[PDB]
């Protein structure tokens, strides 16, 4: 089957500037790609038929250019509504396959990371399930490195990260990871550090607390 | 006119249809085979067939 191949999975880039999207086909594709813009929460919606035609109620801005094994796609100004996913899918083929997909983060936002950690409440401890909560909040960085030590120790699998979508109003995602142990190890165990690591941020920062 | 008794088809056998069919193709250019699941299908040859 026909493989697609989205070159940029993911960039960073302000508004009002010129993006270029390039689509990779190991096969000859002549002139058989069609763009679809997806927004989470929404449907995706075609952009450009055949690589070379913009579709009607598209703007101006998306452009169709390339043929054959590599196409691309090129959009004059960076808008609110450009900043969605982007996929290439080859129609020359019985079975149409997808690209891999763009994703844009508006740099409108700049914010430093701030951390927190807050200690499992009296009624989780009598449930018998303790929850430590890390969270990251304010962190420009689209992604933020974050790891757990314990008494000196790493732990790995027993924690799990949930990201808000962008603020927006500084562009920037608010995560919160929670740490689970079972009740035995919990007791015996003191020191909870969640150390998060952002190439922005000068030096990884480690919040901690003694357990109790 | 005689009777005769031989190998023959019964009367009212709709029997097994089979058609060919043209490959996927481009307007210029013959692209993936198109074929049915007969491969698969295996019939029991037991006096023949007609």
């Amino acid at each position: 089957d026909i493989v697609m191949t989205q070159t940029p999975s993911s960039l960073s880039a302000s508004v009002g500037d010129r993006v270029t999207i390039t689509c990779r086909a190991s096969e000859d594709i002549t002139s058989y790609l069609n763009w679809y813009q997806l927004k989470p929460g929404k449907a995706p919606m075609f952009l450009i038929y055949a690589a070379s035609s913009l579709q009607s109620g598209v703007p101006s801005r998306f452009s169709g250019s390339g043929s054959g094994t590599d196409f691309t796609l090129t959009i004059s100004s960076l808008q609110p509504e450009d900043f969605a996913t982007y996929y290439c899918q080859q129609s020359y083929s019985t079975p149409p396959t997808f690209g891999g997909g763009t994703k844009v983060e508006i740099k409108r936002t700049v914010a430093a990371p701030s951390v927190f950690i807050f200690p499992p409440s009296d009624e989780q401890l009598k449930s018998g399930t303790a929850s430590v909560v890390c969270l990251l909040n304010n962190f420009y960085p689209r992604e933020a490195k974050v790891q757990w030590k314990v008494d000196n120790a790493l732990q790995s699998g027993n924690s799990q990260e949930s990201v808000t979508e962008q603020d927006s109003k500084d562009s920037t995602y608010s995560l919160s990871s929670t740490l689970t142990l079972s009740k035995a190890d919990y007791e015996k165990h003191k020191v909870y550090a969640c150390e998060v690591t952002h190439q922005g941020l000068s030096s990884p920062v480690t919040k901690s607390f003694n357990r109790g | 006119t005689i009777t005769y008794q031989g190998l023959f088809p019964y009367q009212g056998d709709h029997g097994d249809m089979y058609v060919y069919s043209a490959g996927h193709a481009t307007g210029t250019t013959p692209q993936k085979l198109f074929v049915a699941n007969y491969s698969q299908d295996v019939k029991q040859f037991a006096n023949g067939f007609v």
